[PDB]
């Protein structure tokens, strides 16, 4: 009989976690501060973990890594793949960012408005985004007066990366879209990429001569559910599953999914998670981490994959959520605690 | 040296008594003439906590024996191990107590009180550095009852810095002398709440229940309960007469047992209690014993309350490292049952000499608010009778007052109150 | 040469004491009955060991440490057991009753009593001295006499001797082998008063001394033994600069110095490897990068943390056995590039490095196999802020409800102390935040 | 990478490796914590003698 708790009650995979380890009628739930658990589904922001591993006779398990924030921070994830050797700053499937501070306030901004007056002097396009981690505010603009005085309006660190400018576009519609990929890292540091992934596409024709309306450039479900009027109109809620994406992309493309896109996608993950390896790894700790990541990549018309964002608590999609959450309790918790396929992951193999 | 003085009160204090040191005489190699003939020296490394030493290596227990009749005690002189008592140390008047609270506590136990304290403090004097004291009464009769708690109150006002602890019977109708015994028992609560710092609450019923339907005992005599009380009493001293770090004297045991100063009855548990009786008991199988109801000598259920600590003790050759896995897997396989807001509360103890005729067992020592169960018992019998008045004309005629039993009424109604909000 | 006296308080300070002074004997050649061949100067000198070790006309070597417990059964042990002679009854002082797991116990009512005669007996010592440096002094936080008086102790020491320096040997309380609940109360309360009283302090977690005794030592149930024979080897290692020829930390003051920035943020992390067991066939011997490597291992910190996620202060390294610079740098430059060592911008990101050729002592019969090197790393990360965190919420549960106060005032402390006490901890917890976040 | 402060002796040596650059109450007053102590547990004390003597 194992026990659990639950400290984030606003998460939705794990409340479905929380509900399927009930059923197996071997895992109990306690009280939020019941120190003798099992498993952690923890909070968000300043989860304990100095407090875990310390209960004499108890494996402790939490649905987190400490550390990986690094990946998961908008600016954050610039620094780390400036600095690391591993990814370098001539990363080739990270588009070109800079972190700035606002004024109000190292800071990058002379290095970005350098590489901006060489494209303006260029005739290059020279179109850019600013967004931060405190947002629901982007802005998308081709003038670097405007994206810098932007910033210096709020209080918060931004970072200005360039706007790809060349996505592709999904047909009929000419609209725009980003692919999210789940990941999942157990305790012993397998990466496992959930089979299923999910398209969050734009139901506005993509229009490059107006970065104003924001309607045709975001994908995000929100944005297409309130300010788009053509939402659900190709797929059900601007949500296409790799089974129609894939088809769609010999139809009209001749290729694969798998060869495309996904090959690059496994590349950038395991990049990514390799290079924090050591720093968050509890391999010889006394206590063990897992976590599911959000993966968000963008592609642009030549079928080459961008990562735009890494998220560390992420929702999933309606119809995967029942497979999923099943795959996080096979692989990550009764991996660890047993119970009394055809695997719904793709194992992607590395070196520790 | 760390001396506990022991005093017994009364007919059930007494008997008790006499079988506490029948068996723990056996167990520190002492014959009933306080010749020492152990085979360890494990036997005498405490063996000052309960024994003197005199002349050509005698050890006399440091017991004090007390009752308003003979009767009892004369029977214990002519026990098994009656020739061990200091012959000083026998204290009695000839009047009794009637079973009445009243008549031990303010009229024949108040002319006999001062005798006994003068023999307490005699054995106080020859102690190194004296512990504290522990008395065995029953709470229904008159003696222990009402004269023991007139002895804590007393002991108290001239040991004011030492550790009073008691091995209280609690009354049960299923085995009753007398229809008086809730009144009884409710008087002395309310003195035991006050001024002692630990209480075994050593419930009758319990006993019975455990006599009958788990031993078997088709009618179980004050013999048989008895038995349950001399093994009970040996496992929870056991810590105080054998080396070891984990409440090794009675002030470190209140330190570590009793979060506020009036919660502190304790339910005792005991493991095995077989009837088949030749088989080795594992230590997964003394676990789940000991934390067992069934094995409780309060009868209350801990699934009633929760446990706000809990001390355990386990005597024999055994794993080490197997007691701790066990331990280690009630706690975290029942946690809903122990307070969350005392960490790390359950507290483990080994000892290597086992008690006579086992290879191992286990002691448990419980401070759960499902002892609230046991005063509320009390309680509503003492209610049942007390709003008609019935029988009180035997306490009025030895100077009491309604007013009393109104107070100690209210005083136990509170006390129950205290532990149900710590179960909340 | 300047001498250091030890102080061993409670329980867990004498018997640590115990382990301590036995392998400082067979460090220097000493034997039980305090005769030592190779000293050719008899009944005096000013060699190295000499900071530990007075001598007597008849060529004794004494230890310079005062023993202090409220119960005796402990310190008897001493006055009993196989080195008995080495000291005197003057340095063992021994009470009739504890403090039964009470601070307050402890540090007011029966300190009060003995205070007095502690600093008597440790004058004593003191007068024996030509430059004193100051005092080592071994105690548990968790009992009422290690966490009571000890607090105490350290008050009037600061009064009589303000110019001296004070170390600390702290065992941090653990569940596994702990017999009171109320030690985070006495943790606490004695942090709080000890604080600006100590100028650096190691603390060891005997959650960390139990698991290393399990897993590298193979006991499937370790004794206070077991432990104190590795706690021993760890202190050795950390005092044995002040007791042989060298030029790093060679008095207490350089503690504070290489260690200690920031007064209050005085709580070194140590790490030590390799631990071997001694009924292994036998071990392939550690290289200098290995053991080296091994200093950055959760598993074989005295305190069980991450420091990956802290930041760096000041950081020593103190190597025994083969071991030669080259080697040293050629492990560190390795561990730069495959660690995550992150020092606070305001602290030169450098590494002291000690190295003594006598490689470890093991105990004859110990549980410890002789191995040709070893080392101890002493680094002040903000990671053992940690330690802190743990020790501080589980009194938060418990004061809640004031479990347990009543016997704390009861011998005569207010329970603001309580508050007092904690609001402290609360200062230091966001001290190590300020520094490593 | 640079190293310092080399020293060598017989025993042993020690140096510094720098591998980056930057970037009380007296005893009076303890008397008096002593004593309040003290008296509070004096005036416990008398306050259970006085409940014992009622
Ligand atoms: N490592 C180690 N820890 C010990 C030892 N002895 C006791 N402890 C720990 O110290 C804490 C209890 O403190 P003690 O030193 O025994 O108590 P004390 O200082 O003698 O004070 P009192 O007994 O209350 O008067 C517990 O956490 C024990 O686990 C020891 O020899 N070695
Ligand atoms: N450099 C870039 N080039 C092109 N489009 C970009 C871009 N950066 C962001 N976008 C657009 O913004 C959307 C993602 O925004 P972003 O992920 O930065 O905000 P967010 O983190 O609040 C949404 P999420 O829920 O995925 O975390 C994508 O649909 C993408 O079309
Ligand atoms: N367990 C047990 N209970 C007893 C014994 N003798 C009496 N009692 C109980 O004690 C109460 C009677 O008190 P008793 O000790 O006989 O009166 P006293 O002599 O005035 O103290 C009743 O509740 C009895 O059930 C005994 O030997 N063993
Ligand atoms: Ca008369
Ligand atoms: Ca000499
Ligand atoms: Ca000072
Ligand atoms: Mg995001
Ligand atoms: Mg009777
Ligand atoms: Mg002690």
């Amino acid at each position: 009989m194992y026990t659990f708790v639950v400290r984030d009650e606003n998460s939705s995979v794990y409340a479905e976690v929380s509900r399927l380890l009930l059923a197996t009628g071997q895992w109990k739930r306690l009280r939020k501060d019941n120190p003798r658990f099992n498993l952690m589904l923890g909070e968000r922001n300043r989860l304990p973990f100095g407090r875990l591993g310390h209960e004499p006779g108890l494996v402790q398990l939490v649905n987190y890594y400490r550390g990986a924030d690094k990946l998961c921070r908008k600016a954050s994830l610039v620094k780390l793949i400036k600095t690391s050797p591993e990814l370098s700053e001539s990363c080739t499937w990270f588009p070109e960012s800079y972190v700035i501070y606002p004024t109000n306030l190292t800071d990058e901004r002379e290095v970005f408005l350098a590489a901006y007056n060489r494209r303006r002097e260029g005739r290059e396009g020279n179109v850019w985004i600013a967004k931060s981690s405190a947002g629901a505010g982007i802005l998308i603009s081709s003038e670097a007066s405007e994206l810098l005085d932007f910033i210096d309006e709020q209080g918060q660190v931004h970072v200005i990366q360039k706007y790809l400018e060349k996505p592709l576009l999904l047909e009929p519609g000419h609209r725009k879209f980003d692919i999210r990929s789940w990941v999942l890292v157990d305790h012993l540091y397998n990466i496992y990429l959930y089979r299923e992934g999910v398209l969050r596409t734009s139901s506005e024709p993509y229009n490059s001569a107006n970065f104003q309306d924001k309607t045709c450039h975001l994908t995000n479900h929100c944005i297409q559910k309130e300010y788009s009027k053509n939402y659900g109109r190709y797929e059900e809620g601007n949500e296409m599953f790799f089974e129609e994406f894939n088809q769609y992309l010999m139809d009209a493309l001749n290729t694969t999914l798998e060869n495309s896109i996904l090959l690059q996608i496994k590349h950038i993950i395991r990049s990514c998670l390799m290079c924090i390896e050591p720093a968050i790894s509890t391999k010889h700790l006394h206590y063990q981490s897992f976590q599911l990541f959000g993966f968000d990549f963008m592609v642009d018309e030549e079928l080459k994959v961008w990562l735009i964002e890494v998220n560390g608590a992420p929702a999933c999609a309606q119809k995967l959520y029942a497979e999923l959450c099943q795959g996080i309790v096979d692989v990550a918790i009764s991996s660890v605690f047993p119970l009394a396929p055809t695997s719904i992951f793709i194992k992607l193999h590395h070196h520790h | 040296m760390r001396e506990i003085v022991h005093i017994q009160a009364g007919q059930c204090g007494n008997q008790i008594g006499a079988k506490f040191w029948e068996v723990i005489s056996d167990e520190h190699g002492i014959d009933p003439t306080g010749s020492y003939h152990g085979d360890s020296d494990l036997q005498l490394e405490r063996i000052n906590v309960y024994y003197n030493e005199a002349t050509g290596n005698k050890y006399v227990p440091r017991a004090i024996l007390v009752d308003l009749e003979p009767g009892t005690m004369d029977s214990v002189r002519s026990g098994p191990f009656g020739q061990i008592f200091r012959p000083d140390n026998f204290v009695f008047g000839q009047s009794g107590a009637g079973n009445n609270w009243a008549k031990g506590h303010y009229t024949e136990g108040a002319e006999l009180v001062d005798s006994v304290l003068d023999v307490v403090r005699k054995e106080s004097e020859s102690c190194d550095c004296l512990q504290g004291f522990q008395l065995t009464h029953s709470l229904g009769g008159g003696t222990g009852s009402g004269m023991g708690t007139l002895l804590i109150s007393k002991i108290r006002e001239e040991y004011p810095d030492r550790i009073m602890n008691t091995f209280s019977v609690m009354p049960s109708p299923k085995v009753s002398d007398t229809v008086v015994e809730p009144y009884n028992a409710t008087l002395s609560v309310h003195q035991l709440v006050e001024n002692t710092d630990e209480t075994y609450c050593i419930d009758n019923e319990a006993l019975y229940d455990i006599c009958f339907r788990t031993l078997k005992l088709t009618t179980p005599t004050y013999g048989d309960l008895n038995h349950l009380v001399s093994a009970t009493m040996s496992g929870v001293t056991t810590c105080l007469r054998f080396p070891g770090q984990l409440n090794a004297d009675l002030r470190k045991l209140a330190v570590n047992m009793v979060p506020f100063p009036r919660l502190h009855f304790f339910m005792p548990g005991f493991a095995p209690l077989t009837s088949q009786q030749y088989r080795a008991l594992t230590v997964p199988e003394l676990t789940q014993q000991m934390f067992d109801s069934k094995n409780m000598m309060a009868a209350c259920d801990p699934r009633h309350g929760r446990y706000l600590t809990v001390a355990a003790i386990f005597r024999g050759r055994m794993s080490m490292k197997e007691v701790d896995e066990q331990m280690l897997n009630v706690q975290n396989k029942n946690s809903s049952y122990f307070v969350e807001w005392i960490p790390n509360n359950v507290k483990t103890a080994v000892c290597d000499i086992p008690p006579r005729g086992l290879k191992m067992s286990a002691t448990f020592i419980g401070n759960s608010t499902a002892i609230q169960e046991l005063f509320k018992r009390i309680s509503e019998q003492f209610t049942a009778m007390f709003r008609r008045k019935a029988f009180l004309h035997w306490y009025t005629g030895e100077g009491m007052d309604e007013m009393e039993f109104t107070e100690a009424e209210s005083n136990m109604n509170d006390l129950v109150s205290e532990y149900q909000q710590y179960q909340d | 040469m300047r001498e250091c006296i030890s102080i061993h308080v409670g329980q867990a300070g004498v018997q640590i004491g115990n382990a301590c002074w036995e392998l400082y004997c067979l460090e220097h050649g000493i034997q039980p009955d305090g005769q030592m061949p190779s000293d050719k100067t008899i009944g005096g000198g000013d060699d190295s060991f000499n900071t530990f070790f007075s001598e007597t006309g008849a060529g004794k070597h004494v230890p310079r440490a005062v023993f202090v417990d409220l119960e005796p059964t402990v310190i008897d042990e001493v006055r009993t057991g196989t080195y008995r002679q080495l000291f005197h009854p003057e340095q063992l002082i021994t009470g009739k009753e504890d403090a039964a797991n009470n601070y307050a116990r402890g540090h007011y009512t029966i300190g009060k009593e003995i205070i007095d005669l502690v600093l008597d007996r440790i004058r004593k010592l003191a007068d024996q001295c030509t430059g004193l440096q100051g005092f080592l002094v071994f105690h548990s936080f968790g009992g009422g006499t290690g966490s009571g008086f000890t607090s105490l102790l350290m008050e009037r020491l600061s009064v009589d001797y303000g110019k001296k320096s004070k170390l600390e040997f702290s065992i941090y309380p653990a569940p596994q082998v702990s017999t009171a609940v109320v030690e985070p109360y006495n943790s606490i309360l004695t942090t709080h008063t000890t604080l600006e009283h100590s100028d650096c302090a190691f603390m060891v977690d005997n959650e960390a001394i139990y698991d290393i005794c399990r897993r590298n030592l193979d006991i499937e149930r370790p004794t206070y033994t077991n432990l104190n024979r590795l706690i021993s080897q760890i202190v050795s290692s950390i005092t044995a600069s002040l007791r042989f020829d060298g030029a790093l930390n060679v008095d207490l003051t350089e503690f504070q110095t290489n260690l200690v920035p920031y007064p209050r943020i005085h709580f070194p992390l140590a790490t030590y490897a390799p631990v071997i067991s001694a009924e292994k066939a036998y071990h392939e011997q550690l290289s200098v990068a290995e053991i080296t490597n091994a200093c950055f291992e959760p598993a074989n910190q005295m305190v069980k943390c991450d420091p990956r996620h802290g930041k760096y202060m000041a950081c020593c390294l103190l190597y025994r056995g083969d071991v030669v610079p080259k080697d040293v740098n050629a492990a560190i430059a390795t561990i730069k590039t495959k660690r995550s060592i992150q020092f606070v911008d305001w602290c030169p990101t450098g590494f002291k490095v000690g190295i003594n050729y006598q490689p470890p002592t093991v105990v004859p019969g110990g549980d410890l196999a002789k191995v040709q090197r070893a080392v101890c790393m002493l680094s002040n990360t903000t990671a053992i802020a940690e330690a802190w965190a743990r020790l501080d919420h589980k009194f938060d549960l418990m004061y809640a409800k004031r479990a347990f106060v009543h016997w704390y005032v009861g011998e005569g402390m207010e329970e603001g102390e309580f508050s007092e006490a904690r609001e402290d901890m609360a200062a230091l917890e966001k001290d190590y935040e300020e520094v490593g976040v | 990478m640079e190293v310092i402060e080399l020293n060598k002796c017989t025993s042993g040596q020690s140096f510094e490796v720098i591998l980056k650059p930057p970037s009380d109450p007296s005893l009076e007053e303890i008397q008096k914590k002593l004593e309040a102590a003290e008296e509070r547990r004096k005036y416990q004390e008398a306050e259970l003698l006085k409940h014992l003597a009622e």
